[PDB]
C-alpha cells in the first residue's frame, strides 16, 4: 500500500487541495474525516497550534491524501535526473569488480585464470554499476568459452575456435558469432557490425551495442516496486 | 602467443556545472574540500552544523533540478581530543569538541592472563571490547627432563626483539635470532618451533594474530614444564586488535598498563577565521562553477568576488550567489549591491523557513536561500534560466508588492514574489538578474546569458587543447579542424544551447605553428516577454 | 559433526582473509565480503544441523533394520 | 605523414660519368603548437 | 530431509540481499553468482556424501560390533613373476594397465596391472601385482 | 583456400626457342593470430 | 543396442560430464548410479585407486554413459578424412578384378571371352574397390549385350547391333543407349553427353558420370548399422 | 617441449617421453590442409608432467619453442597446440618462424 | 626539470630524480612515429615533487627545459608534458628548437 502526502502549503485551504488532488473540492470533507481536523484546519502558525496540536495543522505540517498511488504509470519527466540516474543503475545491477586490469586479460584473451577480483581502495570489495556492469558483463561473456561454465551450457561464445584463415569468411564467420554472443544479452537490445579489416594475422573490428533506454529502464524498475525484489535473475 | 582481444568504449554514452559550498561544520578535517554524492556519505563527513543542513537544502531546493557532486568545506581550524597514559598516546579520529566524550580504558583478564581494551562512544551507540591483548603464542613441553625454560630480550639500541630461545635445563635446544634472519614475523618462528621433538609454541587461540618477530615482549625464565607460557607483545599486538574497527587510534612513546574508562581531553572545535581568503584558495582548481559562502558578513562577499574574477581570469570562471541579514530593508541591499556591482556575483533579497526532511521548521537567514537559488541554477541545463521556476519554501519573512519587486529587479536585486494556488509550489523565481545594473548589456545583466558564454568558451578551448595541439600537421588537418567544429556547433544546436550557426562562416587556416579559426553564432536566449494580440469577426 | 556455531565459522572465514591480504579490512555490516561470507557460513550451519539429525534418525533406522523390529 | 607534401615535378636528376646529381623539394612535417580562434555573436528574427 | 542446490542457491542469494544492497546483479556469468553457485555444488555434494554415509551405516552399523563383516564383491588379485634372459641392460618400463592372460580355453580371464612399474637395471625377474578385470569367483 | 588471391593480368608468359619465361604474382595464405573486437555503447532518452 | 563412453580426462568432474553429455547437471548422480561410483569418483591418480579398484575410477578410466546413441544422425563434419574414404568405399563395394589388362578386353570389347580374374601379387585374388569398383561395373555393363547374361533379361548394352552407318542419327542412338545403360546402375545419380565426332569408319565419344556423393554413402552406410549387413544387394 | 601420457587403444596409460609427443605433433600437422596451422588445435593428450604459466609459455614462444597448455572444460579436449613456432626465432621473418 | 614518484607494479614506490623521468620520456617519445611529438602527451606518472605555476611553466618553457603539469580542472587529474624544446636557445631555428 502507497498513499500520497501533502505539505501544507502558505495560505493554503483545504478546498485547493481536494481541487489539486481528487479534481473536486468536494472531498474537503472527506479530508478532514480521514485526518481528524477540527474547525481551523490550516492555522497561521505554530502559536495557533499550540491550543490544539492533535486536531489542528499549521504550515509545513504534513497532511494524508488516501489515495492509492502507485509509482509506476507516473510520468518520466516529473523524475529529477539523480533519480532516473540511480534507478538505471538499479535496472543494469551491480556486480563485484572482475575486469580490473584490462590491459592483463586482453593481453590474454583465450586463456583462463585471466581475471579476478579487486578492492576498492576503502577496504571493501571492489564493484561495477551502470555502464561499467555492462562492459564487465559483455566482457565477460564474449571471453567466456561456451559450454565452458558449470550450470550454464549456452554462456559463453566460440570465439576460441575461430582462428581460421585470413579470407573474408572467417571474418563473417567472427561476426555472427558475435552478434549470436551480444543478442544472448536479455539487456543488448541489438546489435550490428560497424567496420571491419584483415591486416594478414591480425583481425580488427568494431561493435555498435544499444542498451535499453532510459524509459524502459525506468518502467522496468517502478514496476518492480510492486514485488519489491529490486534485483536482476535474468 | 596468439591471443583475442576485447576492447569497449563508453565516450559516447554522455559540462556537469558543479557547486560548491563553504560554511560551519561540526566534523571533518580542516581546510580539506571533499566530493559528496550521497547524504549519507555527508552525514559521515559532516556530522551537523549549518553546512550539512545546506547540503540537504541544495539536494531538495527543487523537485526536479535538485544539484549533484556538491564541494563542501569546513571552515573551523578545529583539533582532535587526545590523551596520555603510560607509556601510549592516544589521539581521536573526530575533530572538534565531540571527540572529548570518546572513552577509552585499559583493563586485565585473569582467566586469559592478558589485558583488555574497552571503547564506548554512546553519542553513536558504540560500545566494542577487544578481549585478549597481546597473548600472541603459549610455548609448551612435552619431556621428561629436569627444566625447561625460554626467553625473550630486546635489543636497547630499537627495542627488538634480540633473541628468542628454548633450553631443555641450562643449554639450548635452537635459539632463534630475531633481529636477523627470515623469521620477520611470529609465524615463520612457530612454523619452526612445532617440529622441534619435544617443544610446542602454539599460536595462541585467540584468534591468528601474527606479528612482527621483532617486536615481541621481555619475558625470561618461565617453566614451560609446568605452564603453557605466553609470550604477550601488547603493544604490537594492539595493531592487530584496532587493525579495521576503532574510532581512536593508539602509539606508544616505556611500558603499558590498564587504566580507568577515562573521556578525552583537547578536543577543540575552535573559533571560525576572520578572512576566508586560504580556505578559499583550496578551490582554485577543483573544477567547481557556483560557489556560494555560508555568512552574511559583506568582508567574505568581497573576498568570494576577488576569487571568482580571480579564476574566471585563469580560464576557469565562476559565479556567487550572497546574502544575509534576516528582513533586511531595501536600504542596506542597495547598500550592498552598490558595494558590489559585480557581473559574476548575485544578491538574494529574501529569507524564510524550509522544511527539512528530518522534520525541522528551520527559519534560516538570506544566505541559505542564495544556496538553494544556486543548487537550482546548477540543476538548469547550460543556458537555461532561473526565471519562473518553483523554489518550494514554506514562507518568507516578507510578502513584497508589485513596485517593490519592480524596485528590486531595477537595482539588480534578485527577489520572490509570494503566488497563489500554483501547482508546484506557493513561490516562484521572478528574475536572473545580477548586481550588475546595466541592463543594456544581456551577458552582464542576465546570470543565463553570461553562463552560456562562458561554458561555450570553456568547452571550445578544452576540446581544442585536448584534440590538436600536440599533434601531427598534415593536408587533411584543416578540413578534419573545420569538420570537428562544425560537428561541436551541430551538436550545440541540438541540444538548444545555441540558436543557430551558418556553417559556411566557419574558416581555418594553417600554417607551420599556428591555426587561426573564425566563425558566427547566434547565441541562446530565454524569453522575458510574451505578447498575444487578438481579433474578432463576424459573419452577418 | 563437531556441531560449529555460526559466530565462530564466520570469525575463522574473516581471519583468514585478512591474513591472506591487508587489502581488505572493511568487515562492517552492510559490506559485500561480510555478507557472502555471512551466507556462505549460515548455509554451513544448516549443513551441520541437518546432518546432525539426519544421522540421528539413521541410527533410529539401524536399530529398526538391524533386529526387523518392525 | 612523415612528411607534409612534395611536387613530384621538382624531382630532377642529372647522370654523368660516375656522378648523379639530384634536386627535390620537400615541405616538412609539423606539429600544432598554437591556436587562435575567433567568435562572433549576430541577432537573428524568426518569422512563421 | 536435505536441501539442493536450486535451493541452497536460493537461499544465499536472499541473504547477501538481505545482508546489504550493494549488489542486485545475480544474473547468469556473474562473478557472485558464480561464486555461490560453486560454494552450493561443494554443499550438495557434502549431502550425498553424507547420504551414503548413513545408508551405510543403517544397514552395516549395528552387526559391525559383533564381528561380523559383510562380504563385499571383490577382483581377484595376486602376484605373477617375470623372468629376464638377461640382467637388464637398461631400465625397463611396465606402464598400468598391462594385460596378462593364459593361453587356455580354461581361462579366458584377463589380469592387469594398475599402477606402473620399473625394473632396474641390475635386476633380472621383478614381481608385480595384477587385478582381474573381472569381478566374481571368475577371477 | 590455399592462397588469398592472385591477379590474373600479371601472369605473362614469352616463348623463345627452348626456353619459357614466366611470372607471376600471388598474395600468400595466413591463418589469425590475433583478433580484435571493440564495442560502442549508446542510449536513447 | 550403442552407449557412449567417456575417458576421465584430468581434473573433470561428474557435473562437467553430466553438462556436457545431458545438457543439464542433474543427471550426475544418475551417472554415479550407473557406474556404480565411491565418494570420490575421479582420483587424481592410480595410487589413490589401488585403495579401491572395484568402486573408484582415476585418469584415463573408461566410463559409461547409457544414452541411446547411433551412428546415423552425425554429423558428417566430425567424421575423420580415412573414416569417410572407408565409408565409401563399403557404400561402393568390394569385388573380384576382372577389369585387368584394359588394352586386350579394348581390342575385342564385342566378343567373349574378353576378361578374366587375375591374382593380387600376394597368392590371393585381385579385388577392385571403390572407384576401381565402379570403372570395373560400368565396364563390364556397357561391354555385356544385353539379354545374353543368365537370370538378368535387362543388364548389358544393346552397342553390339548398334555397328551402323555414318551418319548423326546413329552417334544419337548409340549416345541414348549409353546414356540408357549408365541411368540402369543405381549408383550413377546421373549422366549426359560431353562431345563427339565422327572420322568415317571410326566414331569416338566421350561421357560425364557423376556417382553418389560422400555425404549420401555415409548417410547410407551408417544408417545399415541398424541393419548390420554391410553389403550391396542392388 | 611437454612430455606425458596416452591412453593407447589396448588400454596401456602409457607414459611416454617428449618425442612421442612430437611424433603425435608431426601426425596432426600432415592430417591438415595445405597451409592449415596447428595452433590450437587439440591434441587429446591425458596428462603433462609439467603445466607451464602464462610467463612460461611466453618464454617458451619467444625462444622458438612449441608448448602444450593446460585448458579447462573444452568441448573436445583438456589441452590445445599454443603456437607452430620453429626454432629460427627470427619472428619478423614469417616464412622460416611458422 | 620536473622529478617525481613512479608506482611500480611490484608495489615499490619509486621516488626517483628527474633523469628516471627523462628515461620515462625517452620510452615514449621511442614509441611514436617518426615526426611525432611528446607535447601534451601523458606520461603515467603517480605524483611530483613540484607542481609548477603558470608563471614557473611559462619561463622554463623559454629557456628550453621540459616540465611537466598536473591538470586538475578535468573530472579526472592525469599529467602531461607541455612541450619538447631542445636546450638550444634561438627559437628563429624551429628544426633545432624542437
Amino acid at each position: 500500500m502507497r498513499f500520497k502526502k501533502h505539505v501544507v502549503q502558505h495560505e493554503e485551504t483545504m478546498q485547493a487541495i481536494a481541487q489539486r488532488y481528487y479534481g473536486d473540492v468536494s472531498y474537503w470533507i472527506d479530508l478532514v474525516e480521514h485526518n481528524n481536523l477540527k474547525y481551523p484546519y490550516l492555522v497561521e502558525t505554530d502559536e495557533e497550534k499550540m491550543k490544539d496540536p492533535e486536531r489542528l495543522a499549521s504550515t509545513g505540517d504534513t497532511l494524508i491524501i488516501p489515495i492509492e498511488s502507485d509509482l509506476t504509470d507516473v510520468s518520466a519527466k516529473e523524475i529529477n535526473s539523480r533519480d532516473k540516474d540511480v534507478l538505471v543503475e538499479l535496472a543494469l545491477g551491480r556486480d563485484l569488480n572482475i575486469t580490473a586490469d584490462e590491459k592483463y586479460f586482453n593481453e590474454h584473451g583465450t586463456s583462463d585464470n585471466i581475471l579476478a577480483f579487486s578492492t576498492n581502495g576503502n577496504g571493501d570489495l571492489d564493484t561495477v554499476k551502470g555502464i561499467d556492469n555492462m562492459k564487465q558483463q559483455l566482457q565477460a561473456r564474449l571471453l567466456t568459452p561456451r559450454g565452458s561454465l558449470m550450470l550454464h551450457p549456452n554462456y559463453g561464445s566460440d570465439l576460441h575456435n575461430l582462428f581460421g584463415l585470413n579470407i573474408p569468411e572467417q571474418a563473417t564467420l567472427i561476426e555472427m558469432e558475435v552478434l549470436r554472443t551480444l543478442t544472448s544479452d536479455n539487456r543488448v537490445k541489438s546489435a550490428n557490425l560497424i567496420d571491419w579489416k584483415i591486416q594478414g594475422n591480425v583481425y580488427s573490428g568494431q561493435f555498435s551495442v544499444e542498451i535499453k533506454s532510459v524509459e524502459e529502464s525506468i518502467n522496468f524498475v517502478l514496476g518492480q516496486d510492486e514485488e519489491g525484489i529490486f534485483a536482476l535473475f535474468e | 602467443r596468439p591471443h583475442a582481444s576485447i576492447e569497449v568504449d563508453t565516450s559516447g554514452i554522455g559540462s556537469e556545472k558543479v557547486f560548491c559550498l563553504i560554511g560551519q561544520a561540526e566534523g571533518g578535517e580542516p581546510n580539506t574540500v571533499y566530493e559528496l554524492r550521497n547524504y549519507s556519505q555527508a552525514k559521515r563527513l559532516f556530522r551537523s552544523g549549518e553546512l550539512l543542513d545546506a547540503i540537504e537544502l541544495a539536494w531538495g531546493s527543487n523537485p526536479n533540478y535538485t544539484a549533484g557532486r556538491i564541494l563542501a568545506m569546513r571552515i573551523e581550524d578545529a583539533k582532535p581530543a587526545s590523551a596520555e597514559i603510560g607509556g601510549l598516546k592516544i589521539t581521536s579520529k573526530i575533530y572538534g569538541n565531540v571527540a572529548n566524550n570518546i572513552q577509552v580504558g585499559l583493563e586485565k583478564n585473569t582467566l586469559s592472563d592478558s589485558l583488555r581494551l574497552r571503547v564506548i562512544f554512546q553519542d553513536d551507540r558504540f560500545n566494542e571490547v577487544y578481549d585478549n591483548i597481546g597473548n600472541i603464542f603459549t610455548i609448551k613441553y612435552k619431556g621428561e627432563e629436569a627444566n625447561a625454560t625460554f626467553s625473550v630480550e630486546h635489543d636497547e639500541e630499537t627495542q627488538k626483539a634480540s633473541r628468542l630461545v628454548l633450553k631443555v635445563g641450562d643449554q639450548e635446544v635452537k635459539s632463534y635470532d630475531l633481529t636477523g634472519g627470515a623469521y620477520d614475523y611470529t609465524n615463520a618462528i612457530i612454523t619452526d618451533i612445532n617440529q622441534l621433538p619435544d617443544f610446542e609454541a602454539k599460536l595462541s587461540p585467540f584468534g591468528d594474530k601474527n606479528l612482527e618477530s621483532s617486536k615481541l615482549d621481555k619475558i625470561e625464565n618461565a617453566n614451560i614444564k609446568d605452564k603453557a607460557v605466553y609470550v604477550k607483545a601488547v603493544f604490537g599486538d594492539l595493531e592487530k586488535q584496532t587493525a579495521y574497527n576503532g574510532i581512536v587510534s593508539f602509539e606508544q612513546l616505556k611500558t603499558i598498563e590498564p587504566f580507568e574508562l577515562t573521556k578525552l581531553k583537547g578536543g577543540t572545535n575552535g573559533e571560525p577565521p576572520a578572512t576566508w581568503a586560504d580556505k578559499l584558495d583550496k578551490f582554485a582548481h577543483e573544477g567547481g562553477y557556483y560557489i556560494v559562502p555560508l555568512s552574511s558578513k559583506q568582508s567574505v562577499h568581497a573576498e568570494v568576488a576577488s576569487f571568482v574574477k580571480e579564476r574566471s581570469d585563469a580560464g576557469e570562471p565562476m559565479r556567487a550567489i550572497v546574502g544575509g541579514g534576516f528582513n533586511e530593508s531595501k536600504e542596506q541591499l542597495f547598500g550592498r549591491q552598490a558595494s558590489l556591482s559585480n557581473p559574476r556575483v548575485s544578491l538574494v533579497a529574501n529569507s524564510g523557513t524550509f522544511v527539512m526532511d528530518d522534520g525541522r521548521k528551520n527559519h534560516v537567514p538570506a544566505y541559505m536561500v542564495a544556496v538553494a537559488l544556486g543548487g537550482l541554477a546548477s540543476g538548469l541545463e547550460i543556458g537555461e534560466s532561473i526565471t519562473f521556476k518553483p523554489l518550494r519554501v514554506s514562507s518568507l519573512d516578507q510578502i513584497y508588492e508589485s513596485i517593490d519587486l519592480d524596485e528590486l529587479n531595477e537595482n539588480g536585486i534578485i527577489s520572490i514574489e509570494f503566488v497563489r494556488n500554483r501547482t508546484n509550489t506557493f513561490f516562484r523565481i521572478v528574475d536572473d538578474v545580477t548586481t550588475f545594473n546595466d541592463k543594456s548589456d544581456p551577458v552582464k545583466a542576465e546570470m543565463a546569458v553570461g553562463e552560456a558564454n562562458d561554458f561555450l568558451v570553456s568547452e571550445l578551448k578544452v576540446q581544442l587543447e585536448d584534440q590538436f595541439i600536440g599533434t601531427r600537421t598534415i593536408n587533411t588537418s584543416a578540413s578534419i579542424i573545420k569538420d570537428f567544429i562544425q560537428s561541436y556547433l551541430g551538436r550545440k544546436k541540438r541540444d538548444n544551447e545555441i540558436q543557430d550557426f551558418p556553417a559556411e562562416d566557419v574558416q581555418v587556416i594553417v600554417e607551420g605553428n599556428e591555426a587561426r579559426i573564425s566563425m558566427t553564432v547566434y547565441p541562446i536566449r530565454s524569453f522575458k516577454k510574451i505578447s498575444v494580440s487578438l481579433v474578432y469577426k463576424q459573419q452577418t | 559433526m563437531k556441531t560449529r556455531k555460526l559466530t565462530n565459522i564466520l570469525s575463522k572465514l574473516i581471519d583468514k582473509t585478512m591474513a591472506g591480504t591487508s587489502k581488505i579490512t572493511d568487515f562492517t555490516p552492510g559490506s559485500a565480503s561480510r555478507s557472502l561470507l555471512e551466507a556462505v557460513s549460515l548455509e554451513i550451519e544448516q549443513f551441520y544441523i541437518l546432518t546432525k539429525e539426519n544421522i540421528d534418525w539413521g541410527i533410529q533406522e539401524g536399530i529398526i533394520e538391524a533386529f526387523d523390529f518392525q | 605523414n612523415e612528411i607534409q607534401d612534395f611536387p613530384a615535378e621538382d624531382v630532377q636528376v642529372i647522370v654523368e660519368g660516375n656522378e648523379a646529381r639530384i634536386s627535390m623539394t620537400v615541405y616538412p612535417i609539423r606539429s600544432f603548437k598554437k591556436i587562435s580562434v575567433s567568435l562572433v555573436y549576430k541577432q537573428q528574427t524568426l518569422q512563421a | 530431509k536435505t536441501r539442493k542446490l536450486t535451493n541452497i542457491l536460493s537461499k544465499l542469494i536472499d541473504k547477501t540481499m538481505a545482508g546489504t544492497s550493494k549488489i542486485t546483479d545475480f544474473t547468469p556469468g556473474s562473478a557472485s553468482r558464480s561464486l555461490l553457485e560453486a560454494v552450493s555444488l561443494e554443499i550438495e555434494q557434502f549431502y550425498i556424501l553424507t547420504k551414503e554415509n548413513i545408508d551405510w551405516g543403517i544397514q552395516e552399523g549395528i552387526i559391525e560390533a559383533f564381528d561380523f563383516q559383510k562380504r563385499q564383491s571383490k577382483r581377484a588379485y595376486g602376484d605373477v613373476t617375470i623372468q629376464f634372459y638377461q640382467p637388464l641392460d637398461m631400465r625397463m618400463y611396465i606402464p598400468a594397465g598391462t594385460t596378462f592372460t593364459s593361453t587356455r580355453q580354461e581361462y579366458p580371464q584377463q589380469f592387469e596391472t594398475l599402477v606402473d612399474y620399473y625394473a632396474e637395471p641390475d635386476s633380472t625377474e621383478i614381481v608385480v601385482e595384477v587385478y582381474c578385470k573381472e569381478t566374481g569367483v571368475a577371477g
